């Protein structure tokens, strides 16, 4: 019973909850594609002035 | 005789039983504290837990 509650104590110190990364880790892939669709839109701005020329 | 001999090897079982009470070194069974406080909130408030010798 000791050694069973080291290692559920050991198991309650270092394991991931995984229905909690689950979400984070949706949010964080919605999060990556806005950031590359950001950068893109940050990436066109030298392109407005072009039509001044 | 014989039953106060047993009465004797269980009593000094009894001794084992409550010193062996440890978690990772601290125990609320073997006596050797009043009380063990753990955390209640992350002002560092204690949540108490009154020591029950065995």
């Amino acid at each position: 019973k000791l050694q069973d509650s080291l290692d559920a104590g050991v198991g309650n110190l270092v394991d991931a909850d995984l229905a909690k990364e689950s979400a984070k880790l949706q949010s964080l892939q919605t999060k990556q594609q806005l950031g590359v669709q950001a950068l893109s839109i940050a990436n066109q701005s030298s392109s407005s002035i072009l039509s001044l020329f | 005789n014989a039953l106060k001999s047993d009465f004797d090897s269980l009593r000094d079982q009894i001794t084992k039983a409550a010193s062996n009470a440890k978690f990772n070194g601290v125990s609320i069974a073997d006596g050797t504290t009043t009380k063990l406080s753990f955390l209640a909130n992350s002002d560092g408030s204690a949540f108490t837990v009154t020591a029950k010798t065995l």
